């Protein structure tokens, strides 16, 4: 999302969370969901126009920040964004940093994207909550995504987690539930500072884990915790591939080697396992010799 | 109040 912010007491020593839309940003105006004080001398008393775009689909897997376009309200003294004057028609910027001087005003409103991208592990969940999301600027999708920060699991209905909530409790995702989304539906009227959401989320997160034996303590735990092992699989997506990789196993992927220097082979005479099966193994028993015996007694058998 | 330096 976005967040503005500034040196000296131009912005009253306060950031902001920016959401899509457009806000009016002066010196003669008061701070609500569509306008930015800035005081200073030569800051006009309507100044600026930002307007943020929604984010894109390709946004929730390249981690880009919404579009921000900034336009020059017929000042005095003018704008800049990152030493670039802001022309007639205005500019706008896709990088993650933008420096804003308004005027000769010495001090610049500091704009910066933080990375917020929202997996769902479930079509239904996600068309329920992508709009509402869309319009806090956060990237959502169903897909897997190096630039997803937080990973919605389904209500864990006294039943089985999915390899999606493994995968991403592995890559120490942030895992989140329902519960936080209600709270992002609170929020898109306010101003609020800059981090304002993402405690609560890991507070959630936290809270998940606890009392629940679908999870151990911590990623760190389940990290190589097969190591020594190796295992084979059909057309590994390189999301599975670095699922197995991350715990610490040896993998060969196939489209008299295959079958004795393979420990197990995993699916979707030869001994199979599903990562569903893997993951119940993965938990159960105690150290390297014990969580890694009842592996090892499907095996010999 | 008129915008200067």
């Amino acid at each position: 999302m976005w967040i503005i912010e500034a040196e000296g007491d131009i912005l009253k020593g306060k950031s902001r969370i920016l959401f899509p839309g457009t806000y009016i940003v002066g010196r003669n105006v008061s701070d609500d969901s569509s306008h930015i004080q800035v005081i200073s001398k030569s800051i006009s008393k309507r100044h600026a126009r930002f307007t943020i775009l929604t984010p894109s689909e390709k946004d929730y897997f390249t981690g880009g920040p919404c579009e921000f376009e900034v336009k020059d309200l017929d000042t005095k003294f003018g704008t800049k964004v990152n030493e670039k004057v802001v022309g007639q028609n205005g500019d706008s910027y896709k990088e993650k940093d933008l420096k804003i001087q308004l005027g000769k005003c010495p001090f610049t409103i500091n704009a910066y994207w933080r990375s917020m991208c929202i997996q769902f592990d479930n079509p239904e969940m996600l068309s329920q909550w992508a709009s509402n999301l869309n319009l806090l600027g956060i990237p959502t999708g169903l897909r897997d995504s190096d630039a997803t920060t937080h990973f919605v699991m389904n209500r864990q209905a006294g039943s089985s987690i999915t390899v999606g909530t493994m995968y991403a409790f592995l890559k120490k995702t942030v895992i989140i539930d329902d519960s936080y989304l209600q709270y992002l539906s609170t929020v898109k009227e306010s101003v609020i500072e800059d981090a304002s959401l993402m405690p609560d989320a890991l507070e959630c997160f936290k809270n998940i884990i606890k009392n629940n034996d679908q999870f151990p303590s911590s990623p760190e735990d389940c990290i190589n915790s097969l190591e020594g092992f190796s295992c084979a699989m059909l057309n590994t997506s390189s999301e599975s591939h670095h699922l197995l990789e991350l715990l610490g196993l040896r993998i060969s992927t196939f489209m008299k080697e295959l079958i004795s220097k393979t420990d197990f082979v995993v699916l979707n005479g030869i001994f199979c396992l599903t990562i569903e099966q893997l993951w119940k193994i993965i938990i159960e028993r105690n150290s390297r010799e014990l969580i890694s015996k009842e592996i090892e007694r499907l095996k010999y058998a | 109040s008129t915008t200067d330096e």
